[PDB]
């Protein structure tokens, strides 16, 4: 409400693009072909849940 | 003291690589068995997380 | 205080992959001999542990 923002959550359009980010951004595949991931940037992320 | 945290979260949907980001990392690598159709190249119309 | 514990385990059996699932994830790599049929492309049968 105040930042007038809305946080990304870890997802991709393939499952094995989502394979990938487990275990952090380093070396996810952030495209492949038509194909994207979009990693974690939120307050959450480097928590568990 | 326990409290709350309302997230407000933001996945893409159908959307599609632009003209750049649209290559492979290599030649070789979420291949498709070999007489088959690679749905890689088709435009995502699923989202996974 | 030496115990026991019961735990029922599930395996699955001649499932299919989905249709995104069914990827090399490399090109080369369990690759059959030069003249041979690569079984690995067709539905499994069994299961290993």
């Amino acid at each position: 409400g105040l930042f007038q923002e809305a946080y990304p959550i870890t997802c991709a359009s393939d499952p094995a693009l989502l394979r990938s980010a487990r275990d952090g951004e380093a070396h996810a595949r952030e495209t492949h072909f038509t194909q994207y991931l979009i990693y974690d940037a939120s307050p959450l992320k480097g928590l568990s849940l | 003291l326990v409290g709350a945290m309302d997230l407000t979260f933001v996945l893409p949907l159908g959307l599609f690589n632009p003209a750049m980001e649209r290559f492979a990392a290599h030649a070789g690598d979420l291949v498709p068995a070999p007489g088959h159709p690679e749905p890689r190249a088709f435009p995502p119309r699923q989202l996974f997380f």
